[PDB]
């Protein structure tokens, strides 16, 4: 069996839970697992790297200061910013931020015509025409990696959705949680923060 | 050893004589309707599988319901904070919780329920009644159907299926557990917002009907504003 | 095909279909055919295991980091007992999911497997040479080549022992021969019956 | 060093060890069917 | 003054040479 776990993949099975309803349901699950993953590595990445939690990063980056960010970035050469200068800012990004992933989504969804004009179709999921330059959707058994891709999306929304949990709850940080739950996970865990409440009772 | 194979022709120690139903003709006259007789209300049908769902969470929420209403009348503990005394660490409490128990399970000293010797009990026994429920492991009462929340064989030793009406008897389990249920999310939605038991909020609201309402702590802010 | 010496005669249950297959087999390990497969995938994996041993050690001792002996009395950021439970929960599962892939079932096949043998003993002598002269891999390939004449293994505290060994290596074919030419190779017996 | 280890390892290896296969391997070859 | 550890060790694979030659022999009987 290809996906032995409880649920199965959309091109086969019931959806046992929830009516499966439209195949634009399972087209932003596959989206929203492949963002979610790279949220939850990103916030695994920063808490690694800064020790500064994921859900309080954007308090760093404001109108009036968005220079924190350039010293963050562990190992670099030369800073983010001009040194002092400190060019980037809050808006300065944005801009570029709206811009490039304005550009970026319309290009997918194809709200606008694709510059590429490739013979790529909009509203799939897996273009496999220019985004696999390496080839290993061309190679392989590819609906086996279709499989793996989905249950590690599955995978990391499920994580993400325990990270912004234990934001609430514990706010502490993702990995400061798996840090104090591997240092002693028998008096550090959900129910044990229950006991002690959750900052709330 | 030679096969005997004789009759053993017992009969059950109760075994409810036929009383037929106890109820009107009329099944569900209150909101919605019970699966297999009619369209869902308000929310949309799920699955076949949602039916058998409904009732296992019935018959839990039914189980924890009554025993929180027991807990709290036998002792005085919420629910909610009833975890916290059997722990890996001090289980020992958890022990003489009973109100009339002729011994404890913690015997004077340091007899007593530890909590992982409990859990260990509790995930041998639970999770394989769990299974042999359902799909999982395999079925040791072949005479039963695996997947069915109503089996009716050893499972009515005293046959009140048979001696009543058995739909109506089902009904009738349908509307205790979806009022469990409903009640038992008003008991988590209590402990959320006034951090006291149920049955504290139940007597609250009983010595003056007037004041100790929903409101009445929503004045408050539920102790959060 | 070359085998474990010239002149050797390959045991019968060795015709070369195994990957780095020398007909070696003096005390017939492998001569029962149910285990081995068995033995082939010990082998494989003693020489995976070895060969990235032999890489972080040369590593380690190269880029100044502590010494492969001492570095289990590092400071690490998790202690004994949870790394301990770490490694028993992730290696059961990855060797549970290995054995289940075993029970399920060339050029590269055959480089892997040299490699691994390689590495064996070249991990074996990492060991023995820190066990007698109390020097890391690096450290004792300098102070070899500083004065090879002298500083090595047969000159060691365990010299003797292993000039003793290696003549009995260097005389064993010889009488090997001998056994072929004379006696008839009939023997109904294995070093390891089962 | 061979005076503090040898003994405790040879003694039970040849009272113990060498005994226990040497028996059982006999004893598989003399119940061993002719053919 | 005690034997040295190297010079009980090589006694001591000399002999199992010694007990190989034995073997080889008793098989050689046993034909
Ligand atoms: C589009 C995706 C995206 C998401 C999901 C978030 C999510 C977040 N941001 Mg970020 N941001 C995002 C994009 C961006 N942010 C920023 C700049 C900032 C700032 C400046 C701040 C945040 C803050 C926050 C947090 C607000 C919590 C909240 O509303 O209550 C919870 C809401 C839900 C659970 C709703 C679902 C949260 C971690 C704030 C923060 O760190 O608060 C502590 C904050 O001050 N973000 C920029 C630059 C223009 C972004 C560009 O796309
Ligand atoms: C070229 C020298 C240089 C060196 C030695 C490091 C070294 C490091 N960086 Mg840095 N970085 C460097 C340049 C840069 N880094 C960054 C941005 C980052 C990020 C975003 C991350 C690192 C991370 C890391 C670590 C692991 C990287 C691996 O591979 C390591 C401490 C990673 C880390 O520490 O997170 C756990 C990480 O996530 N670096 C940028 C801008 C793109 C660089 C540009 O020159
Ligand atoms: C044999 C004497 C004995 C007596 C007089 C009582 C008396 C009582 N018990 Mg206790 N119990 C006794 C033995 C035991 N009880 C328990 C475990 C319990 C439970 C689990 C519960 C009671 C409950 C009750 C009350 C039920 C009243 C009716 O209905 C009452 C105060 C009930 C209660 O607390 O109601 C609020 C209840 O739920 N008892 C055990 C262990 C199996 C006992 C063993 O000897
Ligand atoms: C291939 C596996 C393996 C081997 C050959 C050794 C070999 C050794 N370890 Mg162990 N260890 C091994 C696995 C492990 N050790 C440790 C943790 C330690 C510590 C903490 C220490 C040793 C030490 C030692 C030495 C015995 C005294 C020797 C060098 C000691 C040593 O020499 O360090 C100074 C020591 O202090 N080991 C862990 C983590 C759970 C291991 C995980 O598999
Ligand atoms: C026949 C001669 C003989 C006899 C009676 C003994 C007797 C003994 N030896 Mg010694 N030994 C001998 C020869 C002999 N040894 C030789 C030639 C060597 C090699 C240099 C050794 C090396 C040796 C060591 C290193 C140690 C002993 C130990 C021992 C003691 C018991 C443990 C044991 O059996 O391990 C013996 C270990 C072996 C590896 C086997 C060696 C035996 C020889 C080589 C073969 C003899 C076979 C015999 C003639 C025929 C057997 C067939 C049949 C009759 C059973 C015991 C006092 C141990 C001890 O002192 O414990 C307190 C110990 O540590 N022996
Ligand atoms: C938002 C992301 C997302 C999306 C769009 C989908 C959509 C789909 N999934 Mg995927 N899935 C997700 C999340 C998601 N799932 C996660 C996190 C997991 C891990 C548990 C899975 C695990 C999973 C399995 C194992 C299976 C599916 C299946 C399906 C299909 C059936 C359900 C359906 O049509 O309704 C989609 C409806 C929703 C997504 C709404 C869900 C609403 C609940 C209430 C969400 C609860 C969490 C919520 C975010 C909490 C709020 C937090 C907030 C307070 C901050 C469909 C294609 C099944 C399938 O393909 O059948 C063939 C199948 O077998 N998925
Ligand atoms: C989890 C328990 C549960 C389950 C599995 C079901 C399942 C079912 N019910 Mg039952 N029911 C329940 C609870 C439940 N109901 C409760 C508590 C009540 C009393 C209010 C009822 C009252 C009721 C009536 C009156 C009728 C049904 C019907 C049905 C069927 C159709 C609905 C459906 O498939 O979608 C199920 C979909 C859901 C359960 C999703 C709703 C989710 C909301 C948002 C509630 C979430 C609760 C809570 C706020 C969560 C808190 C989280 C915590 C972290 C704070 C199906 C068998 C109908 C039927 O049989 O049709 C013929 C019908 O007529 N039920
Ligand atoms: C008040 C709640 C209530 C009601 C009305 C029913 C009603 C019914 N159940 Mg359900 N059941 C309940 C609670 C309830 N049950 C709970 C909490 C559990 C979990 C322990 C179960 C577990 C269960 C199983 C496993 C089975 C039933 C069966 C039955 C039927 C006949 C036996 C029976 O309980 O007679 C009614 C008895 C009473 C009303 C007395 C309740 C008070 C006692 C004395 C305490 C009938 C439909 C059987 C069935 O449907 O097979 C055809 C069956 O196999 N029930
Ligand atoms: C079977 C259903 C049931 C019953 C009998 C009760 C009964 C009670 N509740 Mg609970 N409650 C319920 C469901 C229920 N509740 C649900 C579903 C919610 C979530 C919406 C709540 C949330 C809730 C809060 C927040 C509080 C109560 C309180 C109370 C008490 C006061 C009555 C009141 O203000 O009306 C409550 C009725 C509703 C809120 C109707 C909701 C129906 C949708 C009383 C003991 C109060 C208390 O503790 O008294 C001192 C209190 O503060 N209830
Ligand atoms: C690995 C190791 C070890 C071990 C080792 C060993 C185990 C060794 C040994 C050695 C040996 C083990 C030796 C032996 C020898 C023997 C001999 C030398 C014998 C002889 C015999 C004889 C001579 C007999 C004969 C006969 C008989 C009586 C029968 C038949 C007939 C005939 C005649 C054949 C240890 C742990 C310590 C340490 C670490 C490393």
């Amino acid at each position: 069996d290809i996906y032995p776990e409880f649920g199965t993949y959309p091109g086969g099975g019931e959806s046992p839970i929830i009516p499966f309803g439209s195949e634009k349901n399972a087209e932003r699950e596959v989206i929203h697992g492949r963002w979610a993953m790279l949220g939850v590595t990103g916030a695994w990445a920063a808490e690694n790297g800064t020790g500064i939690p994921w859900f309080t990063a954007g308090t760093l980056c404001t109108p009036d200061d968005c220079t924190a960010v350039a010293d963050k970035f562990p190992g670099a050469v030369a800073p983010l910013a001009p040194e002092g200068s400190g060019y980037p800012s809050f808006w300065n990004v944005l801009i570029i931020e709206i811009v490039l992933v304005g550009a970026a989504e319309a290009y997918r969804t194809g709200i606008s015509d694709s510059p590429f004009d490739d013979g790529l179709t909009v509203g799939d999921v897996n273009p496999g025409g220019r985004f696999d330059p390496l080839g290993l959707a061309e190679s392989g058994d590819l609906e086996e990696l279709k499989i793996k891709e989905l249950k590690h999306c599955r995978l990391s929304m499920f994580a993400w959705l325990g990270c912004i949990f234990q934001a609430l709850a514990t706010q502490e940080g993702p990995i400061a949680n798996w840090q104090s739950h591997v240092a002693d996970p028998v008096h550090s865990n959900v129910l044990t923060n229950a006991a002690k409440g959750f900052g709330f009772y | 050893r030679r096969t005997k194979a004789s009759v053993p022709a017992k009969r059950s120690a109760f075994k409810a004589n036929k009383f037929g139903s106890l109820a009107p003709p009329d099944l569900y006259p209150e909101f919605g309707t019970y699966p297999g007789g009619g369209e869902s209300p308000v929310i949309p049908f799920g699955s076949e599988k949602n039916a058998e769902r409904e009732i296992i969470h019935g018959r839990w929420a039914m189980l924890g319901v009554t025993g929180a209403w027991a807990a709290e009348n036998g002792t005085g503990i919420p629910w909610f904070t009833a975890g916290t005394l059997c722990t890996p660490d001090d289980c020992t409490a958890v022990a003489d919780k009973f109100p009339g128990a002729v011994a404890p399970l913690a015997p004077a000293g340091s007899g007593y329920p530890n909590f992982w010797a409990v859990l260990a009990i509790e995930i041998f026994l639970v999770g394989s009644a769990e299974c042999y429920r359902t799909g999982l492991f395999e079925n040791p009462f072949p005479e039963l159907t695996q997947g069915d929340v109503t089996p009716g064989g050893r499972f009515d030793p005293l046959g009140f299926a048979e001696a009543g009406d058995l739909e109506e008897l089902k009904i009738k389990e349908l509307k205790h557990s979806r009022l469990a249920m409903f009640a038992w999310l008003g008991c988590i939605m209590q402990a959320l917002a006034t951090q006291e038991g149920p049955i504290a909020n139940w007597t609250a609201h009983v010595a003056d009907p007037i004041h100790a309402n929903v409101l009445t702590n929503a004045a408050k802010g539920f102790k959060f504003y | 095909r070359e085998l474990w010496y010239p002149g050797a005669v390959a045991p019968e249950y060795l015709n070369g279909s195994m990957a780095g297959d020398y007909g070696f087999d003096p005390l017939r390990l492998g001569a029962n055919v149910e285990t081995l497969p068995y033995l082939q995938e010990a082998e494989l994996m003693n020489g995976r295991w070895a060969m990235a041993a032999t890489a972080g050690i040369l590593f380690t001792d190269a880029t100044g980091l502590p010494k492969w002996w001492e570095a289990g009395a590092a400071d690490y950021g998790y202690d004994f007992q949870t790394l301990v439970a770490f490694q028993v929960v992730v290696m059961g599962v990855l060797e549970a999911f290995r054995v289940r892939g075993l029970m399920k079932t060339p050029d590269k096949r055959v480089k892997e497997v040299k490699n691994g043998r390689l590495a064996m003993v070249a991990f074996l002598g990492m060991v023995s040479s820190y066990a007698v002269t109390g020097l890391s891999p690096l450290e004792a390939l300098e102070a070899h080549m500083a004065n090879p004449q002298a500083v090595n293994l047969f000159t060691s505290a365990v010299g003797g022992e292993s000039v003793a060994f290696i003549a009995f290596l260097s005389c064993a074919p010889t009488f090997l021969l001998a056994q072929k030419t004379l006696g008839d190779g009939k023997e109904e017996f294995r070093p390891i019956p089962w | 060093m061979a005076a503090s280890l040898l003994p405790s390892i040879f003694v039970p290896l040849v009272g113990l060890v060498f005994p226990a296969v040497a028996m059982a391997s006999l004893f598989l070859y003399i119940e061993k069917e002719q053919v | 003054m005690p034997l040295s550890d190297t010079q009980v060790f090589t006694a001591l694979f000399v002999a199992l040479i010694t007990g190989i030659l034995s073997l080889r022999l008793g098989t050689q009987l046993y034909k």
